[PDB]
């Protein structure tokens, strides 16, 4: 990712996104932390920007420049140490999706390596980050809609905490959900606005407010 | 009853593709005027021997 999920969970909990409990892609997920902590320290080294990000670009990216006078490629050869330690067939992959608050907390390193990636983009329906992606589902906990109709029981559904988050669209109070119809242990997204899909003249008109929905009446 | 194109805002932008110019005419559309080829009569009223 462009940031990190194990470091900076809480963002993407601002989304609905929860990091699954810790395997071939969460030893994955930490493979690209470590990346982190890696090139943050290079684009310390001269302020901010680490130089040479091409050969930056095709190592992470591509599964590609080996390399090993010196102090130049210095960084560049403390890292290809670093990326051929774990043995993976291709490369890392980027994943910014496409969110002015999370475009905006990308770091300045990751930004340089923009322009020499071809990274994945991700789009956002109205936000939310909607969750299909081999990346997106198998790092972190697709989740499962809770709206009036699929009640009440996990084991109904046949969902697991370890798997599958779960999406409050009852109407009922939150505390109830997990307490009595047993989904204690299953982790729930928080959402602090809503949606309202009007009526119109026209159509169907779908508007939001970051409000949520005991803020204001009329439902 | 109207949906949408009755709004100025969609309609401005369906005009500015195929704008429209020829409009329903019954009649015979006059562009041009002839003048007679040759002033050649007087036209009096009471002529005078």
């Amino acid at each position: 990712f462009a940031i990190d999920p194990l470091k900076h969970s809480k963002l993407y909990e601002e989304y609905g996104l929860y990091l699954r409990p810790h395997a071939p892609t969460i030893r994955s997920i930490k493979y690209a932390s470590l990346i982190h902590s890696m090139l943050a320290e290079h684009a310390a080294r001269h302020n901010g920007t680490l130089i040479n990000p091409r050969m930056y670009a095709d190592m992470i990216t591509l599964g590609n420049t080996k390399v090993t006078a010196i102090v130049t490629y210095k960084a560049l050869t403390e890292m290809s140490t670093l990326i051929e330690s774990f043995r993976l067939p291709s490369g890392l992959t980027l994943i910014i999706f496409d969110d002015e608050k999370y475009q905006s907390l990308i770091p300045n390193y990751i930004n340089q390596l923009i322009a020499y990636t071809q990274p994945h983009i991700i789009p956002t329906w109205q936000g939310i980050a909607d969750f299909s992606d081999t990346y997106l589902r198998s790092y972190f906990k697709r989740p499962f809609e809770l709206t009036a109709s699929n009640l009440a029981a996990p084991q109904k559904h046949n969902l697991s905490p370890m798997t599958r988050s779960i999406f409050n669209n009852t109407g009922r109070e939150d505390a109830v959900i997990r307490k009595l119809y047993g989904y204690g242990e299953y982790v729930f997204i928080k959402y602090e606005g809503c949606l309202i899909t009007w009526t119109g003249i026209y159509g169907e008109v779908t508007m939001m407010v970051n409000l949520s929905k005991r803020d204001l009446g009329l439902d | 009853v109207q949906s949408r194109t009755d709004v100025f805002n969609e309609q401005f932008a369906n005009e500015a593709l195929h704008p429209m110019t020829k409009v329903i005419f019954n009649g015979l559309d006059v562009n041009t005027e002839v003048q007679p080829l040759s002033d050649d009569f007087k036209q009096i009223s009471d002529p005078k021997g």
